[PDB]
């Protein structure tokens, strides 16, 4: 779905792509549990990859959203992936 | 015989009803009561050999020897083996194990039962694979002059009642046939995690297949001329119907310490 | 000249389109039957004229024809034994010869289970009632499993070992459902054991009673067997228990009225341990000169299973020696091998 | 008779007539299938297994109000047209209920409850006894009662006597297997019972030792296990929200009632609450006599000797006492049983209930 | 076996697998609600390297984000040899 969304995002572009909640699919585990829950692993994973996969252009913006914050992960950083941190 | 003629969809012949009269099993999962040709019989024909039908018309018109194999869902059959049993050491404890487990029934069938008491016909390796006790298995297999056959257990894990439950009639079959043989199973867990804990998942798309391993596995190992090794990473997950005196006897350790 | 004609007659014949296998899920009063057909989806069909549907029943596999969509024949039923697992499992082979040591066991098994089966009429002429239920508890493995297997072969029934968590499914009721349906089985197929799987190991079996579906599933059963002393106050169908562990257990359960009976399973002691092996060793060619009081005593802390273990190891030694015919030097060798096992941990 | 015969000669034309216009759609093969949903320009569409859906006008056999969105149906081969209604197959889904049609007990059989039963018979009894009584009168009598003591001592038995008397349908249904081990699974199977529950009415629903699915907890919701806390809040529901005259009485059981959340006791529906009183001398006797009526003995048993000695059982013990006294019987192969049997079956029962720790006394 | 076959066909070659937790996990607490498909990749994976299947010149590289479900034989050289850590 996300690498679909992504594609018709270049496709539009300018577009945001406007990402409800990211604590939903945020949670992803970090013990053996993530086995289980391996659908919002890889889906929150495949958004950042295809991010960082390309650089120095803004076809596609996407802004993530949350109802409270309980999520934030070391992998988010960088800056062709969620640079900007608003509060 | 001739009116029928190519070409022509495979089937296996599941049991005869009567004279001239078979239920046969398609192996696009459908089975059918169709005719058979008059120039094949009862004892031309057993429940589980493979079988040519008509496309249209669905009556038995020649006997095909069964060396079908699937090659997208990958059953590997193995000529030469090329390890041998000094490619790996120190293993001494369950090498004279393994020796007597699966070696000794297919050479001297006959000393068991002038003994009067049980072969054993099923052997569990249980511990990691690919440490050394894979080599094991290929060795014996080369140095008595069995077929390999690479069973991928896991690779039934087929996701219908097509393909999957009729790969394991011709596996158990064909190794019989090119006897002496070791059917090496990687993996029987995937098609026997079931209930133990009330904290297992989907469980019923592999119940059709661990019916038929039954069914295969007791089927053979009564003439002890094909040998049947399971393998699983854990063993806390397979069921007590592989496990069973009368099948399983032999339980191997990859031993530790 | 009717050889002639006859094949004439296949050559005809074989110019069908075939017939679809299909399962009965019922019989109706309309002269039709439901069927799912398995090649395709679910059809009414009605059957043909040269029978009627009380000529047919429920659960039976048929031939259909794909033509004419009449049942041609009726093949056989589907078998007993079925869900994620159960087996039933029918003529037990064993007997209270095929274990020794049973010297205690044997009256108390009896009146428990053997007199209120065979003979309901004393016990009703009496007015004791029949017990609902019998708990067995002891040292693991031993031959708790073959005794109810051998009670089962003398009353004349099906031994029904039925796997707790195999009756945990995840779906809606379905595991509920599976749950009804064993009592279906049982009552029609009256009388029967019922061996409740998986509160005991035989060493060969997993899971021996949890948290989970394996207790809870052990109050239901007694809820069954209260039911059938009420509404139709018939019963022919007992349930037997086996355990190792206490905490399984709560004392409604052992209370009279869900479990009655609360027999001890055989502790091993040295002449029991050689009447067991005598009767394994009559089966198969050892030499006259052991002395089962020799092997017997070499063996302590040893169950019935480990004295099977120790003759089939026994008879591996010989096999690979080449001959046939087992010794006294075999069988010390092999019960020393056994006793370090019961060593460790 | 006579009124048979006038109907048989027109009927008959117009009978056959009708069969054959049937017969002709009904015709084979025929797929069977399931009926989604009725739309509102009264068409109404179809799942087909094999993949046609359609919106179809309905041929009768039954009408549109004989029918309802999830009903299984018959499908025409090719416009896929509702002929008529059939029944469902390839294993409908029915969760574990233990069907008992006037189970087999009474209150003379368990008699010295008496002032239980007086409880049970006012608030469940006498509703089920007076039908269209409810339906006129329609003020609530008690919709429920929970009994709380201990299972086949009395709480078993006093729901058994009351489901004989009244003819209803008695529907026993273990607590514990709707502890599935799954989610969205435990309220679903607990709505079931009662979908079925009000479909079949009259009947009697009891709940067998509901704590398993419980416990109260100090929040309504937790952090530990969901499963359990998601069939309580159900089960809470499904009294609060849905309320009965008399169609449907619900007999709940339990242990300990203070396990329960005071929000799932909700008066106005369960308004009796009955507890377990001990036995009397008095009341040993009468118990006692009800057994041995069944029984045959010698004549050498005094009832009075056996009673005063006996202390503090309640008729579990009694019962259990008629057979371990009958089974030593059984052993010497006689019908009879002395008065020898009984004194040391009283002795034994009597001491394993009656355990000491020193917490009496005082 | 598709992906493999091709990589020795054309060698060298890497074959970069993305989170070897969804593909060669080994459960948590034994689930098989889609994780038997989770024992075909990781089957399929130890089959061609344990087999005579020939891997030297063509490359494999697996990344997960954290080591807790790779099985002892993965960690057995000749599966994975070398595993390089951040810092």
């Amino acid at each position: 779905l996300v690498r679909d969304a992504f594609a018709l995002a270049k496709e539009k572009a300018p577009t945001i792509i406007f990402i409800d909640e990211l604590d939903a699919i945020g949670t992803k585990r970090f013990d053996s549990e993530k086995s289980g829950d391996r659908e919002v692993q890889r889906t929150m994973l495949e958004l950042l990859n295809q991010l960082d996969g390309f650089s120095s252009d803004d076809r596609v913006k996407v802004l993530a959203a949350t109802n409270r914050v309980d999520v934030l992960d070391p992998a988010l950083l960088r800056s062709g992936r969620l640079d900007r941190k608003i509060e | 015989k001739r009116i029928q003629s190519v070409p022509l969809v495979i089937g296996q012949f599941l049991e005869p009803i009567d004279q001239n009269t078979g239920i046969v099993s398609s192996t696009t999962g459908m089975s059918y009561v169709v005719r058979i040709l008059s120039t094949l019989d009862r004892e031309l024909l057993k429940p589980s050999m493979s079988v040519a039908l008509h496309r249209h018309s669905n009556a038995l018109v020649d006997i095909l020897p069964p060396d079908s194999d699937s090659s997208i869902s990958v059953m590997g059959e193995n000529e030469k083996p090329d390890v041998t049993y000094a490619d790996v050491g120190g293993l001494d404890m369950q090498k004279q194990e393994i020796r007597e487990a699966v070696e000794l029934p297919l050479v001297q069938a006959d000393l068991y039962e002038q003994i009067g008491i049980d072969p054993p016909r099923g052997v569990l390796l249980y511990g990691p694979p690919g440490t050394g006790k894979t080599m094991l298995v290929k060795a014996v297999a080369n140095s008595t002059k069995a077929a390999f056959i690479r069973v991928n257990g896991s690779e039934f894990v087929h996701k219908y009642l097509g393909e999957g439950p009729r790969m394991v009639r011709d596996v158990f079959r064909l190794a019989r046939e090119n006897a002496p043989s070791i059917i090496f199973i990687d993996e029987v867990d995937s098609i026997a995690t079931k209930r133990f804990d009330a904290q297992t998942g989907s469980d019923r798309e592999v119940q059709r297949i661990l019916i038929e391993l039954l069914t295969q596995m007791d089927g053979f190992d009564q003439s002890t001329n094909v040998k049947v090794i399971m393998a699983t990473n854990r063993a806390d997950t397979l069921d007590p119907a592989l496990l069973r005196p009368g099948r399983l006897d032999r339980k191997i350790e990859f031993p530790s310490l | 000249n009717d050889k002639v004609r006859f094949i004439k007659d296949e050559l005809r014949l074989l110019q069908e389109p075939g017939s679809y296998v299909g399962e009965v899920i019922k019989i109706v009063s309309d002269k039709k039957v439901l069927v799912k057909v398995q090649p395709e989806g679910k059809y009414i069909v009605d059957v043909a004229k040269d029978i009627n549907v009380k000529d047919l029943k429920a659960s039976q596999r048929v031939c259909l024809r794909s033509d004419s969509y009449m049942l041609h024949k009726v093949l056989e039923n589907k078998a007993d034994p079925l869900v994620s697992l159960m087996m039933v499992e029918k003529v037990p082979d064993s007997t209270y010869d095929m274990v020794g040591g049973l010297t205690k066991q044997i009256k108390e098994i009896k009146e428990v289970i053997e007199l209120p089966v065979k003979h309901p009429e004393l016990f009703e002429s009496l007015g004791i009632a029949q017990p609902k239920g019998v708990i067995l508890y002891g040292p693991p493995g031993t031959g708790k499993t073959l005794l109810a297997r051998a009670v089962a072969h003398h009353t004349d029934c099906k031994f029904i070992r039925v796997s707790g968590a195999e009756l945990v499914q995840k779906y809606i009721g379905e595991g509920s459902r599976m749950v009804r349906e064993l009592f279906v089985m049982a009552r029609e197929h009256a009388p029967s054991i019922i061996f409740m799987d998986e509160i005991d190991s035989i060493g060969s079996t997993r899971v021996e009673g949890s948290g989970g579906g394996d207790s809870e599933v052990q109050r239901t059963m007694l809820e069954l067997l209260n039911q059938l002393d009420g509404f139709e106050t018939s019963k022919n169908i007992k349930i037997i228990m086996a355990t190792n562990r206490l905490d399984i257990l709560d004392p409604a359960l052992l209370r009279p009225g869900r479990i009655d009976r609360k027999i001890e399973f055989p502790p091993p002691s040295v002449a029991a341990r050689a009447e067991i092996l005598r009767i394994h060793s009559r089966k198969m060619n050892l030499t006259r000169g052991i002395n089962l009081r020799k092997v017997a005593e070499k063996m302590n802390g040893c169950s019935g299973a480990d004295v099977k273990g120790v003759c089939t190891e026994a008879g591996m030694y010989a096999l690979r020696e080449r001959r046939i015919h087992v010794t006294q030097e075999d069988f010390e060798l092999a019960v020393g091998k056994v006793m370090n096992k019961n060593q460790e941990t | 008779f006579v009124s048979n015969s006038e109907i048989l000669k027109p009927f008959e034309k117009k009978q056959e007539e009708e069969k054959k216009q049937l017969e002709e759609i009904r015709g084979n093969p025929l797929s069977i299938g399931t009926l989604e949903e009725i739309i509102d320009d009264d068409h109404a569409i179809v799942t087909s297994p094999t993949m046609p859906d359609y919106y179809v006008s309905i041929l009768s056999f039954v009408d549109k109000e004989l029918l309802e969105p999830g009903c299984s149906v018959l499908l025409h081969h090719k416009t896929m047209s509702i002929v008529g209604v059939l029944q469902d197959d390839a294993d409908p889904m029915v969760s574990v209920m233990k069907m008992d049609k006037s189970p087999t007990e009474s209150y003379s059989d368990i008699g010295g409850l008496e002032s239980q039963i007086q409880e049970i018979k006012e608030s469940v009894e006498l509703p089920l006894t007076h039908p269209e009584l409810y339906e006129e009168m329609g003020i609530k009598p008690p919709k429920g009662v929970i009994l709380y003591g201990a299972p086949g001592t009395g709480k078993t038995l006093l729901a058994k006597a009351v489901a004989n008397q009244t003819s209803a349908t008695f529907l026993r249904i273990v607590g514990s297997e709707l502890i599935q081990k799954y989610l969205g699974d435990g309220p679903r199977l607990c709505r079931q019972i009662f979908k079925v529950a009000g479909e079949n009415a009259p009947s009697i629903v009891f709940i067998d030792e509901i704590d398993a699915i419980g416990t109260k907890r100090y929040d309504s919701n937790s952090g530990g296990e969901r499963e359990i806390q998601r069939t309580m809040l159900e089960l809470l529901n499904q009294l609060d929200g849905f309320d009965d005259r008399g169609d449907v009485k619900v007999i709940m059981a339990t242990n300990k009632i203070e396990t329960l959340d005071p929000a799932l006791i909700r008066p106005g529906r369960i308004d009796r609450k009955i507890l377990f009183e001990n036995p009397d001398l008095s009341t040993k006797k009468k118990i006692l006599g009800i057994h041995t009526s069944k029984m045959n003995l010698s004549e050498d048993v005094n009832l009075e000797t056996l009673v005063t000695t006996k202390d503090d059982l309640s008729g579990a013990d009694i019962q259990a006492m008629c057979t371990e006294a009958g089974l030593l019987a059984l052993r010497e192969r006689r019908m009879q049983v002395t008065a020898e049997d009984f004194k040391q079956a009283k002795e034994r029962v009597m001491k394993n209930k009656v355990e000491e720790n020193l917490e009496g006394l005082y | 076996r598709e992906m493999f076959a091709y990589a020795k066909e054309h060698e060298p070659c890497i074959i970069f697998m993305d989170e070897v937790d969804a593909i060669g996990g080994r459960r948590f607490s034994e689930g098989t609600s889609a994780d038997r498909e989770i024992q075909r990749t990781l089957m399929e994976l130890l089959t061609q390297m344990d087999g005579f299947d020939n891997l030297g010149q063509t490359k494999i590289i697996m990344a997960t984000n954290r080591p807790d479900t790779l099985d002892p034989a993965l960690l057995r050289p000749g599966r994975l040899d070398r595993k390089v850590e951040i810092p």
